[PDB]
RNA sequence: GAAGACAUUGUCAGGUGGGGAGUUUGGCUGGGGCGGCACAUCUGUUAAACGAUAACGCAGAUGUCCUAAGGGGGGCUCAUG
RNA sequence: UUGACAUUGUGAAGAGACAUAGAGGGUGUAGAAUAAGUGGGAGCUUCGGCGCCAGUGAAAUACCACUACCUUUAUAGUUUC
RNA sequence: UUGACCUCAAAUCAGGUAGGAGUACCCGCUGAACUUAAGCAUAUCAAUAAGCGGAGGAAAAGAAACCAACCGGGAUUGC
């Protein structure tokens, strides 16, 4: 919302996605290869928690 | 400059009254510039430092301690100041309580060329946490003059908070002094700080034991 | 020939540049594989 | 292209100029058919002088109002003075110019003067009856010449009074270039309390 | 406004004596009649308010004449204008304070 | 709108000064050409003149003018035969309407020395180039 | 000034160019010839130094690059606090301004002054952004 | 029936755009190309004991450095053995 | 292709951002306590009490102000989504 | 039910009018490049050639929302 560039990714998705289930999207996101980036970033956050971690 | 030194001379006037008649303190009252700085960000932006030398002492009393050489101790015998040699540094052995118990005890440290490698390794980093760190001397220069420098610097450095303050001068003084002095702050911060005049946050004027007076 | 499509010329049969080719590509450049997600044979 | 010590030439002919090259060959024919349209005109205005009859005018710019010349027609005001409405003035063969002003009462008087010497000289013939055939003359403008005002006397007295007359237009300058400035701090002057 | 009789200064050029003619009927072209102010009236109590017009009250009873002239100024043309029209306005509030 | 320049896919043949297709604007006006498809409409009548009525985002709505000049009553009533005169036939053609006369340039004053007694009028008049018999 | 041009015949191997108004340091140089009659092209593959991305370009070898002015300089450690180094120069100088490096150089440098090593800091100027680059250890002058 | 003040359309503005347009792509040179710079300069020599004097002749150099390594004065004498 | 303005009217809700009027708020551990930070400060006192030396803690405490971040009400408010 | 009004039609309805040609000159639209710059892109050629629409014996313009700054001139056109 307040973030920059939410809004263009609003109307894309209603745009083309509007007709789809949640099953469809995960397999569209899965081919696309999306969802393998999301997780990466998830991975190098725990990432970050653990050096500190380390360190102490 | 947005701020004139008409409006200047008119806020120390009402300032230097309340300090002096109105209600008077024993202990001497340091005036002192508060400013904010506006539209800022002290993680992406370059983060500004500097320092000038007020030609009239905000502080002549406070507390200097030099860390010196032979040569630098024998002159601080002649300049009445407390000095510390790297034998002592040695004698204090990294131990963290006495040497914080030295960082509240001196506000200010001057060292010299020939030490000033060794001050961390002696004394480590504590130092550069609290934000008083050794300035340094040679052999050529007086360290007496060098006193009265460091009892005048004026010292500006970003670190993370976006507000600063420095202690213009006392009360006691001139009003004309006065005037010039928080003209020539006020001047070298702006002269520090990009985009000048337009990231000022607020400036305050005030008095120890005194109210807040807005300059802009 | 070149003159004749994008993909022609060389002394060798080969397209050149790739032939994936952007949606946003006018008329006269998409020859290929229009906004192609991804190619290959998968297995 | 550019040579020996010669000045530096700027002609114009890098269009195709030879499209577009008047030569007037018929400046003598043209002459004599002009002559032949001025002369068949006067037969048939037969009585009438061939031109109207213009007013002394004084000439708009600081080169040329020291010369009086022509001007277009009467002004309404010139011709109300004279005694007749300017409808009559152009049926009898006076032009009228309804938009010039009269801000000069010698220009006003001569064009008054010129009207009365007109009056005094034409014949207006009746509507109807005899018609007194009259001889034309062909140039009311030769007839009414327009002559150039007696400024001044040709021998007078010296009448010096110690000016030098370059001083005073030296000061007159000054004067008009410390104008606005003189009021200016008359004005601060004026307003400091 | 007499002339000096020199050929510069302020009121350079030759006296002659002024006739100051009669004044023409175009020089009043601009000049409100009777009619005309009563028609202008009746047509304004009947038409009302352009919506510049009713943001430009609404700019007087907020943020003052200055901001009123400066979007009256982008809005028409020149500044004239825009002073015009917010002297007008203003008399518009004054009449309707007044009702 | 605008004029879009009539060439096949945007290409021009010459130099980059010439290369604009799209932000060229017509010389005359949106009423000129309406009453010129009027007058195409009606060509036994006489273009008047026009005004505007109403517009939208695509339209502009003109209305347009027009006196019959083999009526009777226009061939009497002296205040209006002279439309009769076949020099002006196809006024709005010519441009010696109102718009036309505005969009030709036809002004009295410093503003209009390029066209005031028409343009290449002016052109070939300041172009030629005059030879006497005696030159000068 | 800040930058100086020079001829890419005239570059070689470990020298800083500029590529897309970024410092870059060449890893690889070729020269081909354009045609038989022709002129050689330099194809040149290179590294920006800040970021580490791999940027490269072809261009004629009579042409003139944009060329950087790389000052590297050698600093003593005070603090490494919120991300921010805190260093100190020869006469006594101290900067706080550097960032502290955020790959396993900075891991490095962060688990060697948590152990208490004296460091020695190579911090480098180029294009008006600064950056660390490696550290040391002090041998003698303990 | 659907859709609905959103599309569409008009005008500006940013991006993309060899699909297309226009144009350019140095010189010297024991042919041109590659190489070099003899393309703006400086020292010695070729150079023929005034001056001038060529070659892609020979041996080299320049696109800097210096608040003193500038200016004035005083004292002293250097390399080497 | 993206944005603005016009075409372009009629109605309801919900968020957000500014102006200027005022309120309250900050708990790893250790440390007498709930430490948002800075900067001054050795005397301020209204209690003759609180700081200061001293304890602990990265950061120290009275007495002053400033700046963020939060929550928080209101305007014939200004507005955006 | 009848008679109006408004708007829109139909007639081999009564009477008219337009088109096409010519185009030297005239009034507009549209619109280049060769060339010159000793290269070339703005510029120039040129507000031209080619193309399109519309007149007359002339056309167009024309009786100031003008020029001026003077002691002011006074529609347009042409030299
Ligand atoms: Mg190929
Ligand atoms: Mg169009």
């Amino acid at each position: 919302s307040n973030v920059r560039g939410k809004r263009g990714k609003l109307k894309k998705i209603q745009k083309k996605y509007a007709d789809q289930d949640e099953t469809e999207r995960l397999l569209r996101l899965e081919a696309l290869g999306t969802l393998k980036g999301i997780e990466k970033q998830q991975q190098r956050k725990k990432e970050e928690i653990m050096k500190r971690e380390v360190r102490e | 400059s947005k701020i004139t030194s008409s409006q200047v001379r008119e806020h120390v006037k009402e300032l230097l009254k309340y300090s002096n008649e109105t209600k008077k303190r024993n202990f001497l009252e340091t005036v002192e510039l508060q400013v904010g700085l506006k539209n800022y960000d002290p993680q992406r932006d370059k983060r500004f430092s500097g320092s000038l030398k007020l030609p009239n002492c905000p502080r002549p009393n406070m507390s200097i301690c030099i860390f010196g050489d032979a040569f630098d101790v024998d002159r601080a015998k002649s300049c009445g100041v407390d000095a510390m040699s790297v034998d002592d540094l040695k004698k204090l052995n990294k131990n963290k309580k006495l040497i914080k118990k030295l960082s509240k005890k001196y506000n200010a440290f001057i060292a010299s060329e020939v030490l000033i490698k060794q001050v961390p390794r002696l004394l480590g980093p504590q130092l550069s946490k609290a934000g008083k760190f050794p300035t340094p001397v040679s052999h050529n220069d007086d360290l007496y003059g060098k006193v009265t420098d460091v009892r005048s610097t004026i010292k500006f450095q970003l670190k993370k908070v976006l507000c600063l303050a420095v202690a213009v001068g006392n009360v006691e003084m001139e009003e004309d002094v006065l005037v010039n002095q928080i003209l020539m702050s006020v001047n070298f911060f702006v002269s520090l700080l990009k985009k000048n005049w337009q990231n000022v946050g607020s400036l305050v004027v005030k008095s120890s034991m005194g109210p807040a007076f807005r300059l802009y | 020939n070149p003159v004749d499509h994008p993909h022609g010329g060389g002394n060798h049969q080969h397209i050149g540049k790739a032939s994936t080719i952007s949606r946003g590509a006018v008329s006269g450049q998409k020859a290929g594989l229009i906004a192609a997600r991804r190619t290959g044979l998968l297995r | 292209a550019i040579s020996k010590n010669l000045p530096i030439l700027k002609n114009h002919f890098r269009k195709h100029w030879q499209e577009r090259v008047k030569v007037h060959f018929d400046q003598a024919g043209k002459k004599v058919s002009r002559r032949n349209a001025r002369a068949t005109r006067a037969a048939k205005i037969a009585p009438r002088p061939l031109d109207l009859l213009r007013p002394v005018v004084r000439a708009p710019t600081v080169k040329y109002n020291r010369k009086v010349r022509a001007g277009r027609g009467f002004t309404l005001a010139e011709v109300k003075a004279a005694g007749l409405t300017a409808a009559y003035a152009r049926t009898i063969g006076i032009a009228v110019d309804h938009r010039r002003q009269n801000r000069n009462q010698e220009i006003f008087d001569a064009n008054v003067q010129r009207l009365k010497e007109y009056q005094s000289k034409i014949i207006v013939f009746p509507r109807n009856g005899k018609a007194p055939e009259a001889e034309q003359v062909l140039s009311a403008a030769a007839t009414f010449p327009i002559a150039q005002p007696a400024t001044d006397v040709e021998a007078r007295a010296v009448q010096d009074n110690g000016e030098s007359a370059f001083r005073t237009l030296r000061l007159a300058r000054s004067e008009k270039k410390f104008r606005g400035i003189r009021e200016k701090r008359a004005r601060e002057k004026a307003e400091a309390e | 406004t007499v002339k000096t009789g020199i050929a510069i200064g302020l009121n350079k050029g030759k006296k002659v004596t002024s006739m100051t003619p009669a004044p023409k009927i175009s020089y009043k072209k601009g000049a409100a009649s009777n009619r005309t102010k009563f028609v202008r009236s009746l047509v304004r109590e009947i038409a009302g308010l352009s919506p510049y017009e009713r943001r430009l009250i609404d700019l007087i009873r907020n943020s003052g004449e200055k901001r009123a002239r400066k979007v009256a100024k982008k809005r028409l043309g020149s500044f004239t204008r825009a002073k015009a029209k917010v002297e007008e306005m203003n008399n518009i509030i004054a009449a309707s304070r007044r009702h | 709108g605008n004029r879009k320049r009539p060439v096949p896919k945007g290409a021009t043949y010459g130099k980059p000064t010439n290369q604009g297709v799209n932000e060229l604007k017509y010389q005359r006006s949106l009423r000129a050409t309406a009453e010129e498809r009027v007058g195409r409409r009606a060509a036994n009548l006489r273009v008047l003149n026009s005004y505007w009525v109403n517009q939208d985002s695509t339209y502009k709505y003109f209305e347009v003018i027009l006196v019959d000049p083999q009526h009777k009553a226009i061939r009497r009533d002296a205040r209006y035969n002279w439309i009769c005169d076949p020099v002006h036939k196809h006024r709005e053609a010519r441009g010696l309407t109102a718009t036309g006369k505005k969009s030709r340039g036809i002004n009295k004053g410093h503003k209009f020395n390029n066209t005031k007694a028409g343009r290449r009028k002016t052109w070939k008049r300041q172009n030629t180039l005059s030879l006497w018999r005696y030159r000068k | 000034s800040a930058t100086y041009p020079m001829q890419c015949s005239a570059l070689r191997k470990n020298g800083f160019v500029v590529i897309k108004s970024r410092p870059c340091k060449i890893v690889d140089m070729s020269t081909s010839k354009t045609g038989k009659h022709g002129h050689a092209k330099v194809h040149l593959v290179a590294i920006d130094i800040f970021t580490g991305k791999k940027l490269e370009d072809l261009s004629p070898s009579t042409h003139n690059m944009e060329v950087p002015v790389v000052k590297r300089n050698e600093y003593q450690l005070l603090d490494i606090d919120d991300g921010f180094l805190s260093l100190m120069n020869m006469d006594g100088d101290t900067k706080d301004d550097v960032k502290a490096p955020e790959g396993e150089l900075g891991d490095s440098l962060q688990t060697a002054f948590d152990e208490g090593k004296d460091l020695m800091v190579t911090i480098i100027s180029a294009m008006g952004e600064e950056a660390a680059i490696s550290f040391k250890e002090a041998a003698r002058t303990d």
